[PDB]
Parts: C-alpha cells; structure tokens; sequence
C-alpha cells in the first residue's frame, strides 16, 4: 500500500479505472492480506497528473480519498474520484 | 462484467 496525492491537469488525473460494476464479492490475497474485490488501473496517460504522481497500471485502488473502496462498485469509486475539485488521494496496492 | 472509465 502506498498513499498517493494527483492534482487535477488540462487533461484530468490522466488515468482510468476498471472493475466491477456490481457491490461485494470474494476475498482475495494481495501480498499475504485479504481483500474483497479492488477496481484498478487500466491505464496511465504519459505525462499527465496520475503518471506524474507515480500511478502505474495495475495498481490496485484501495483508497480513494479516505475512504476504503473494498468490494465497491465501479461507479461509487468514479464518484469518490471525481468528488474533488482539484486534488485526489489514492491509496494504491501496486 | 466490468466497465472502464477515464478520469
């Protein structure tokens, strides 16, 4: 787990998100701790704010400002993402 | 059943 702050750019935070439109489902093993199901990143535009901030894809999103989204579906975390104005802390499983 | 999205 790392903790990571993006500051929205001209051509956003630069990255996206993919995962399971639906709530809940099995836990599973990421580096020897148990989590239920984690949306993730699929992809990071170079140059942009995720890409500066050190987001990488795969990271696995565990966090989103604060509050954990194990289990959550896609939209709650694309809410939770876009509920800044500016700034967006992530707490990412890379 | 996923879905992707750019922010």
């Amino acid at each position: 787990p790392r903790v990571v702050r993006i500051v929205k750019s001209e051509s956003g935070y630069g990255f996206n998100v993919r995962g399971q439109v639906s709530e809940g489902g099995q836990l599973r093993s990421i580096n020897g701790e148990l989590y239920a199901p984690l949306q993730h990143v699929s992809a990071v535009l170079p140059g942009g704010a995720a890409d500066r901030a050190g987001v990488r894809k795969g990271d696995r999103i565990l966090e989103v400002n604060g509050v954990n989204v194990e289990g959550a579906t896609h939209k709650q975390v694309v809410d939770l993402i876009r509920a800044g104005e500016k700034e967006l802390i992530l707490t990412v499983l890379s | 059943e996923d879905q992707e999205t750019a922010v």
